[PDB]
This record gives C-alpha cells, structure tokens and sequence, in this order.
DNA sequence: CACAC
DNA sequence: GTGTGTTTTTTTTTTTTTTT
C-alpha cells in the first residue's frame, strides 16, 4: 500500500488465516466474558459457518465486528490499518472473502458455479469499529478514517445514478467500447478501438447504455442525548452506495460506521476554481438500527382456551390504569372490530371518551397506540406531528406541488388515537365527518381530483368545558361536540 | 514598475533576536519555550502560545545589558502576520528531537517524508522539497500584553486596550488588536486546506501546493522533472492522506450595548479561528478576543465589480471570557444562615414582602427528582398576580440568578428554519430550548398565542419541544422549569370574579401547573410606607437597605441541586400514607367547599406535592422527606390555595 | 476590468 | 490571439385582496 509502507500480501495472508482456524471462543476470551462455557457458539469456526450460510443463501454482505480482529493475534495490526486506511484494507478484505469462498467451494466438493461466485461481488460491513465518537468532535485528522457515529436521520435524497462504466460509440463505424471510470473522471478513448476505423474524436457517450450505480445521501442528525443542551444538534451528509439503499427511512435512530471523507467544492461551476471549504461526508459501510411462528400459534391457542381471555386482554390493555373495565372491554373490541363486509359496511368501531379531564384519558390512549400495529396518536386541536388530513403543499426543494397524507389515511385497520377531540377546528371536523361517513377522503384542488381510502378506526378523547364534566348536565352541553359527530 | 521605499524594521536582525529570545528566555526545566517545544516534539502539545509579556520581559532584561532589541513588542503590533511565519521558521530551526516513545501507528506524514526522501536520495548520488508548513504538526498563537501600569503604556500596546467594533478604524488593518464583544453566530468546524499534496499517475512524483487565498485552481499537469523530460504530461491526483488540513470556524461577534453611541446601530465583525482554537466559542459568549485584523479580499471576479473596497476580519489569537471548597462554604452558610428564610430574602432583597413566594422560588430552583417512569422533576409555578406588582422584577432576578435561566415575554420563543439563505443552516433554536437545564421566565403569559400555548404545553408534559417544518418531525430537548408572569385581564384582579375567569388561560393548562399564587397589592397605611422607605434607601445608596443576612452568590443552590440529585430522597412509607390521607381530606374539603371550583384536589396536585417534598429534602441534606417535609409542603400548598381565595 | 475556457 | 464570463439578487416589509 502506497503512503503506508504496508505490503498487501501479508495483510491478505493474515486475514486468510483469520478466516478459518478462528473460533468465537477467541471473542469470548478477548472481552473476558465469564460465560465462555458455551462451546458450539464459541469453539466452532464462526467465520466458516458464516461462509457456509452465505453459500447456502447466496448473499453478498458480511457483518464483521471489529473486536474479532483484536481477538485474533495476527490481525491486530490489520485492525489498526483498517482504522487508519479503511479503503485498501476493505478492498483486500472483500477480495480475500471471494478467494476464500472459491477455495472453500473447491476443497469441500460443494458443487456450484464458480463463475457465479466470481461474478458476484461480496461486501464486508465492519461495525463496532471504535468508541461512540461524537460528530461534534470531528477534528480534521479523521480524513480517510473509519468512524463509528450515532444519530437520527433527518431525511433521505431519492436514488441518484452515478456512472460507473462509460459507454462510448464510434459515430462513424458504430463501434461501442466501454471505459472503466475511477474517481469520477472520463478517460475517453483517443481514437476508435477498431483498427479498420481508428477515427479520433469519433466516440460519443451513450448515456443510457452506460452502467450506473445508486448513491443516496442521507441527512444525519446528532442524537439528543449526546448533543450539548445549549446548542442545537448538528447535521452531517451520509453517503450510501451500491447497497443499503432505503435501508434507513427518515427518523431512524441508527449507529453508522463508515469512512469519513471530504471533497472540495468548485467556487464557480464553469471554472475549476475550488473553494477552500472541502465539504465533508462519510462513505457508509455499515448501519445498525439500534432503536408468524408455530410457537406463536401455540400461544394464541393457549390464550384462546383461557376462560378469562376477555378479562385478561382487558387488563392487558391498561395494566397501569385501574377500574375502567368496560372501557378496556370496548377498546379491545375496537381493536378486534367487526368484519369488513364486501358486496358498503364499515366493519369497524368508533369510540369516544367523554368525561372530566383525566390523565388516564391520555394514558390509555398512549397505551393503545403502542398496542395497535397501525394507526397513529394525534391531538385533534394540536395536530402538530400530523395535520390529521391529506393536503397538497409545495415542498420548497424543487418547489414541487406534492400531496401529503393525513392521520386518517395510512391508519387503515389500526386505530388513529385522537386527543383534544372537542377543540379541533371545524374544517377538520368536516374532514372527520367525511372519513367517518363515506369512509373515503375526496380532495379537489390545484387541478388534482382524487379519492383516498381511509378505512380507519377512531378512538377519540375530548375534555369537557369548564372545570370538569357535569353529570347532571347532558353530554352535549359539556363536551361541546356537534350532535352528528357525537352520535 | 514597482517603486521602492525604505523602512527601519530589519527583519534579519529581528529574526536573529527572536531566535535568541526563544533559546535564551528563562521566566521567573530549562527555558520555558524550549520545554514547550520539547513537549511538542513529544506530541504532547500542538499549540504554541507566544506571550507578549515574555517578549517584553526579555527586552527589559537585555536593555539593561546591551539594548539588543528593536522594541519587538511594538514591532510585531504593526504587522503580526510576517512575525507569525518568522516564529514558525524559528521553531522549525530550533525544533527538538522527540524524547519519548510516541507510537507511530498513524504517521502518514512521516511515511511520506521518509518515502520521498529515499526516492530523491536513490538518484541524488547520481549512480525545499517539502513546504515548511507541511512538516509542522503544531500551530502558533499570540497572547496579548497584560496591564502595564507603567510609563511603557504610553498609549502603546494597542492589544492591551480592549476596543469596540466601532473603534476599529481602517488604519488598524495589519495590527494585532483586541475587541470586547458578544458573539451572535458561530459557524461549524470545517477542514480548510493548507497545502495540497497532488500525486501524479505516472512519474510517481508528488507535488505540494500551499494555498492562502480561500480559493485556488488544481494543477493536474505533471510539471515534475521526469514527467516533463519524458513529456508524459501526467495529470495530478489530489491526495487527502498526504494533504494538510486545518479545523476552521467563522464567528460573528457583535458589539456590547454600552459600546453603541446614542441613535446608532450596533455593528458586527467576522472572526476566523483555526487550529486548536476552534470550538472555543459559543453564541452566548461575551469575550475579549485578541487577534490579527486582516483585509479579507474579494478574490475572483467580484474584486473587479467592487474595486479597492475590501472586507475585513480578525484572525483571533487569544480569547478571555467574561461571563469542594465552595461545598464546605455552603455547609457553613447552611449552619449559619437559615436558607429557607435568608435565601428567600436573598432572591429579592430589593422586593419587600411576598416572602412565601420567594420560598416557592427556592423550591422551584431546587426542584424535585422523580426521573423514574412507569415522572418529572420540574417544578412549575404561574404568577398571575396583579398589574403594578413587581412580578417582572422577580422574573428578571430569577433569570439573572438561575443558571441557564432565560427571560422572555408572552409577545415578542418557538423556532425558525434556514434563516440565512446563503449557508442554509438547519434547526435554529428558540427561547424555551435555551433554558434546557434552566428556567424560562415567561412574562405576559396571558398575552401569548395558541401556537406558543401548545408549544409550552408539549414542553411541560414532555420536557421537549418539536417542529415539523417539512415532515421532518425533528425535536429539540427543553426540560425547562416553567415560570409564568401573566396578569389578570382588564387590569386589576377582581376577588369577586373567579380566578380562572380573571385570566384568559385554559383551566386544563392552569391545573397542570404544580402550584399557583395570588399576590395582589392592596393600599395600606404601613406596607406601602415601608416599601417607599425601601425604595428611597435604594435610591440613596444604589443598594438595598440591608437589615438582614443578604447572600449574593447563587452557586449555593447549584451545590444543593448537584449534591442531592444523586441522593434522590426516597419517600417513606409513612410519607406515602400521610400524603394519601392528605389527598383524601383535600378532595373531601374541595367537595364540601362546592366556593370556586378550581379548588378541587387532583392527582396532579399529588405529583406537585411529591416533587415539592423532593425539592425540600433536596435542599436539606438527603432523605429529609418525612412528616416534617410533607407538613411543610402541604402548608405551602394550602397557603397557595387560600391565596386564590384571599379576601 | 482579468484570469480561466 | 480574438473574444468571453463571471459577482448577481429575490429575503422582509407594505399594501391590496378574499375569506374567515
Ligand atoms: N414589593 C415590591 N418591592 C419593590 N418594588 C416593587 C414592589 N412592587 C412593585 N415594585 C416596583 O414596581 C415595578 C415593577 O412592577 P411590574 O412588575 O412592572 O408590574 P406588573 O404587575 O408586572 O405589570 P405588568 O408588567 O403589566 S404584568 C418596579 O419599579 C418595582 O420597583
Ligand atoms: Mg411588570
Ligand atoms: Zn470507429
Ligand atoms: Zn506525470
């Protein structure tokens, strides 16, 4: 390796002898894990078993823990160089993966297409590279270094095509040749590759006939529990290539590992004058989301056979809240709901919680929202997180007139937990009227006419007017809700 | 042509005297700066702080024995940029060898050095190569002169005098000056390239290009001797591994309110900090920054559009903030001064009366601790009061004494997104999140819109605010204790009118506050007289009429909270029993009262009582929650409830 | 305007 | 060597207008 005075062959041999002859007992004794008594999960060649699993499943990526290199003896300097020179180390890492797999295929007599193995590109995803470094502590000596970071992503760009292999066609003889592209530079041929033509300046790039890979920049935000309270959490630009695309939706609290790299930014697009800022990013190599079964069916039949299953489920609805037995029973029935009869019949339950202001009115709401798979909790008066109705807005970026969905839609089957149901605006009251009566939301604005199927369940909770609900006074005179919506 | 001028500075003699100063300075181990340079060689330091006082003392010493100086202290205040490079070259010339076994696992620059040295040497025998800045793993800064109090400060030592932004005339360009001011905007840390380290595809050569222009052009042409003689015309590849980068931050410091003449507008100044001085500043900093004042140019095409009218910035060199011994001292205060009574008056010494409100303020400052969930340790009070009562002064005092304490009016928090179009930054703060581990003093809580109503609500049952600019749903933590200072609508409070009818706030939000007090003023014969006496004395002496113990420092409360946060006074079984019968009888008397319906006892009142008892024991050692603690908490709660029913 | 295309 | 190309901006603040 240039710039490090490190031979590639010795590193490849170290990782090769680390692949086999290495057992998870090395990991168990490296961390001084007292539960080293396990033998099958420790003394077995874990990497060999992973190779067997990959061969029988035909996958590409490999999730390697950096601690395993410390566990092995000859791969300590390998770990050091990986921390220092991740690019070349990872390249030879994956090359040795492929070579060891083909060698294992040859040796174990496991018949398989060798060309299939060779053509397939196999990846390594080294995680747990180091301590939980803070992105605020990114001093500029971390360039070209493998870094572990923690944070919650803000947003994700769409799929970005980056051209990997060029495709030039000779416009005077229809000779098509492909040029490998490294570091994003065009090494266009000087003349036609065919000798009978060999015409210079006769090659035009055929954009749709080239080869393209997928780049997806993500916007990572520092996790709240580690950012200083005085200052807002900062943001970084994640880079995703060739895999893990859409593996992280917006809002995911994840631990990322990747190579921290920076590139200059052109001061003027037409010129090559370069600003001295060197916009930074990270080339992600692994992401961990830190956050149906026969045995499950057996559990279902066991709980069904229980005589008190009704009461048991009612208690499990709100274990921390006392009394409210019939409330729990009704909520459970709503989570079950009627059959969605087809031929329209709702086949669903709408429940409202009136009465004097009680904290339990919201506590059981959060409990049921956690319980229900679908649906979303929402404050009808507030609607801060979700607008409670689907409407079209201009996204600012590219100024596109994009439709965003409300809380009612996407909550089909599940329960959309409503709070402050009395205090919500009359416009969303009419929207609720539409969704509860017609079961669909009809929108006609900005040249767009559409009907969206909501088919949601409603569990609302509204506080009354005044200090508290008046039992002598009727429900209508205290909850301040339109009689059609109430009924 | 370029005309020439004669100037008596003598850079050569100055450099030689600089070397003599560095080698032969021993402050009142060996030389201090040789020790620092050896430590740098040990990789134990990469920050050379050149103190002006050391140079001045060296000049004082050698003046008595030969006058072998040219007033370097005054000579470098005229153009410090050249002397920075002079000091760098002097350090490199007198750079000691490492005297420690420093691990060279990451020695990429050393690897490049030895590799290129061997490559050059294998043809040198015929069988500067490196930039001076590239070899440097250190950075050099200047410490300004201290106060002189002598004839040497004969209007000289411009760095000793703290200037303001308006005092920075254009003639000061190139001088090492200092300013006193408050930051307003700090940028993020970014890698600014010092020297690029291009590598050629063939010819194997690596060429370095130093850049100080904020913008450059790539070489991409193998002008190396082998490539040129072979005419291979190789293109150069930029190499971050061998290139040199520096952490950079760009602050925007404004001038203080006192530095602004009447009828004027405060100005601003951009500061470019780099090296190890990055991340040393925050927007909420009032500092005396000393640095080099330089004319940042409009390099490019904009220079032609504008002309000789350039822009300026300060290359900062030094920053001085303005802003268990104390633990033993606060036990001494506890034993001597009765905190419950003495610190109550200490919070508002200039405010006469309402001592129980002051004690409630102490309890809020201490705060309960019930972080375990299955709640919250923030105590919240609302001061509806009465117009004309010094609620605003109490909030101002609380803000000036509570750490991370902020004050704002109901009508001006919230948050904003991408305020500057140019940088397009993300997630600007507000006012509620500023007092994250602090208290927000909300004056005019009544004159506060539904948007901020819901924001402060979400905060108070969540200890966190959230925004949904473009569906991002990002959130900012604000575990702020809520201190409201609304006032009754239509002016004066009406005792006959119901308290919730007197203020345009929802009853649900008001009940969720832990405690509330009616403190309204009533015209008397003596209380007004004594208050007038107090105000007149304050006007006489610019100080309070000290008639009792008046502690000043608020760090006593800091010690109390830090000490008892880990303690977490555990509620006793007797405590739980007494508070449960207290709730039973409170609800019973609330019903038997049913005169205002706001007097109903709620589990929220129980949570408030629990957190008040936690804060009470928190101020008083650990595990003081007992019959006495709950009695004090219930007494305070009942006093607050009867306050609403005053008269 | 002037350096880069 | 003749002739180019940038730097270069739409915020905040008034005023009007329709709903609400
Ligand atoms: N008990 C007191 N001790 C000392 N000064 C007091 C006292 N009560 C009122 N003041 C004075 O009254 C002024 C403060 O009154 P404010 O707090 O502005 O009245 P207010 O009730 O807040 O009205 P606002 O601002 O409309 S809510 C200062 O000049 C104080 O010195
Ligand atoms: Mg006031
Ligand atoms: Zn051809
Ligand atoms: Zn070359």
């Amino acid at each position: 390796i240039w710039g490090t005075n490190v031979s590639i062959q010795e590193c490849t041999t170290n990782f090769r002898n680390f692949l086999m002859s290495f057992k998870y007992k090395f990991r168990k004794i490296l961390d001084e894990r007292e539960e080293f008594i396990n033998n099958t999960t420790d003394e077995e060649l874990y990497y060999i078993k992973q190779l067997n699993e990959m061969r029988e499943l035909g996958t590409s990526n490999l999730n390697l823990d950096a601690r395993n290199l410390l566990a092995y003896k000859q791969t300590e300097d390998l770990y050091h160089q990986l921390l220092n020179y991740p690019q070349e180390v990872i390249s030879i890492m994956d090359q040795t993966i492929k070579d060891c797999m083909v060698s294992l295929i040859v040796d174990n007599n496991l018949d398989y297409d060798l060309d299939e193995i060779e053509t397939k590109f196999y990846k390594v995803r080294p995680y747990n590279v180091g301590s939980c470094k803070g992105m605020r502590e990114l001093n500029p000596n971390d360039i070209d270094k493998l870094i572990n970071l923690k944070g919650l992503v803000l947003r994700s760009t769409p799929v970005i095509p980056d051209m990997k292999v060029a495709f030039f066609k000779c416009n005077v003889c229809d000779h098509t040749m492909a040029v490998e592209i490294d570091r994003g530079v065009i090494q266009e041929p000087a003349r036609c590759e065919r000798i009978d033509c060999n015409e210079p300046n006769s090659m035009s790039l055929i954009h749709n006939r080239c080869s393209f890979a997928d780049k997806q920049v993500i916007k990572l935000q520092e996790t709240p529990d580690f950012v200083p309270d005085g200052q807002t959490p900062h943001s970084i630009s994640l880079c995703v290539y060739d895999e893990l695309v859409d593996s992280c939706r917006a809002g995911d609290r994840i631990e990322v590992t990747g190579t921290f790299r920076s590139i200059p930014i052109r001061a003027n697009s037409r010129q090559r004058v370069l600003k001295s800022l060197y916009k930074t990013y990270v080339d992600v190599v692994h992401v961990k989301k830190v956050s149906i079964t026969d045995q499950d069916l057996a559990k279902i039949r066991e709980v069904a056979a229980r005589e008190d299953l009704y009461s048991l489920l009612a208690r499990s609805i709100a274990p921390s809240i006392y009394e409210l037995e019939d409330v729990k029973k009704g909520i459970l029935l709503q989570l079950f709901g009627g059959t969605n009869k087809t031929f329209r019949y709702r086949g669903d339950i709408n429940i409202l919680l009136c009465g004097d202001p009680s904290t339990s009115k919201s506590q059981i709401l959060q409990y049921v929202h956690k319980i229900t798979p679908r649906g979303v909790y929402t404050s009808g008066k507030g609607s801060s997180a979700v607008g409670l109705t689907a409407y079209i807005t201009r996204d600012v970026d590219t100024k596109q007139l994009v439709l965003e969905s409300g809380a009612l839609v996407l909550s089909d089957g599940g329960v959309c937990c409503i709070d402050e149901f009395d205090k919500m605006s009359d416009s969303t009251r009419s929207v609720l009227h539409e969704v509860m009566e017609q079961q669909t939301i009809s929108i006609a604005k900005a040249g767009i006419i559409t009907t969206l199927n909501a088919r949601s369940s409603i569990l609302a909770s509204a506080n009354p007017i005044g200090s508290r609900y008046n039992p002598n006074l009727p429900v209508t005179e205290n909850i301040d809700l339109p009689p059609p919506l109430l009924s | 042509a370029l005309p020439s001028i004669q100037l008596p500075v003598d850079y050569n003699n100055l450099f030689n005297e600089i070397t003599d100063f560095l080698v032969t300075f021993k402050q009142d181990k060996g030389p201090k700066y040789m020790a620092m340079l050896q430590k740098v060689a040990n990789r134990e330091l990469n920050s050379v702080i050149i103190d002006l006082d050391d140079i001045l003392q060296y000049q004082n010493e050698k003046f008595l024995q030969g006058t072998q100086a040219d007033d370097l202290v005054s000579a470098i205040q005229q153009n410090a940029n050249h002397f920075t490079e002079l000091f760098c070259r002097a350090i490199d010339n007198n750079m000691p060898l490492p005297t420690k076994e420093i691990d060279y696992k990451d020695d990429v620059l050393d690897v490049i050095l030895n590799q290129r040295r061997l490559r050059n040497e294998r043809m040198l025998s015929d069988r500067e190569l490196f930039p001076p800045n590239l070899t440097r793993r250190y950075f050099l800064y200047f410490k300004p002169l201290s106060q002189n109090c002598a004839r040497r400060y004969r209007k000289k030592a411009i760095s000793s005098k703290p200037l303001s932004v308006r005092q920075i005339k254009g003639d000061f360009l190139g001088q090492l000056i200092t300013v006193r001011g408050i930051i307003t905007r700090v940028s993020d840390v970014k890698p600014a390239v010092e020297v690029i380290a291009y590598t050629c595809d063939q010819c194997g050569y690596e060429v370095f290009q130093e850049v100080n222009s904020r913008t450059f052009t790539p070489l991409s042409e193998c002008t190396s001797e082998e490539c040129s003689q072979n005419q291979t015309k190789g293109q150069l590849f930029m190499s971050t591994r061998a290139s040199k980068f520096s952490a950079f931050q760009e602050c925007k410091i404004q001038e203080l309110s006192q530095q602004v003449p009447v009828g004027h507008i405060p100005r601003s100044l951009n500061i470019h900090v780099n090296g190890t001085l990055v991340r040393s500043l925050s927007p909420g900093d009032i500092v005396d920054v000393t640095g080099i004042f330089l004319p940042a140019p409009y390099t490019g095409f904009k220079a032609l559009k504008a002309g000789l009218l350039t822009e300026t910035y300060l290359e900062a060199q030094f920053v001085r903030q303005h802003k268990s011994d104390v633990e033993e001292r606060v036990m001494e205060l506890i034993t001597s001064g009765d905190v419950y009574n003495r610190l109550a008056k200490s919070i508002a010494p200039e405010i006469y009366g309402n001592l129980d409100v002051k004690k409630a303020l102490l309890l809020l400052l201490v705060g309960g601790v019930d972080k375990r969930v299955g709640i919250r340790g923030d105590i919240n009070v609302c001061l509806m009061g009465d117009p004309g009562v010094a609620k605003s002064q109490l909030l101002k005092a609380i803000c000036k004494i509570s750490p991370r304490g902020v004050y704002t009016t109901g009508k001006g928090t919230a948050a904003v997104m991408k305020d500057p179009v140019t940088d397009e930054m993300i997630l600007e703060g507000g006012a509620l999140v500023l007092a994250d581990n602090g208290i927000c003093c909300i004056d005019e809580f009544d004159k506060m819109d539904e948007s901020d109503r819901t924001a402060i609500h979400e905060v108070m049952e969540q200890q966190t605010i959230s925004i949904s600019k473009a569906g991002i749903n990002t959130t900012l933590n604000a575990r702020t204790s809520i201190l409201a200072a609304a006032n009754p609508l239509y002016g004066r409070y009406n005792p006959r009118l119901s308290p919730l009818d007197n203020i345009n706030l929802p009853a649900a939000l008001l009940s969720r506050f832990d405690i509330l007090f009616l403190m309204l003023d009533i015209p008397s014969r003596d209380d007004d007289e004594k208050l007038a006496e107090h105000v007149t004395y304050v006007h006489m002496h610019n100080k309070q009429p000290d008639l009792d113990f008046t502690p000043v420092e608020p760090s006593k409360m800091r010690e109390y909270i830090a000490y008892a946060k880990t303690k977490r006074p555990v509620m006793s079984e007797a405590v739980n029993d007494y508070v449960v019968q207290a709730y039973i009888r409170l609800r019973q008397d609330s019903k038997r009262e049913m005169k205002f319906s706001f007097g109903q006892a709620t589990p929220r009142t129980l949570l408030g009582i629990i957190r008040l008892s936690q804060a009470l024991a928190k101020l008083r050692l650990a595990d003081m929650v007992d019959i006495d603690d709950v009695e004090e908490a219930l007494r305070l709660v009942r006093v607050s409830k009867e306050s609403l029913y005053q008269e």
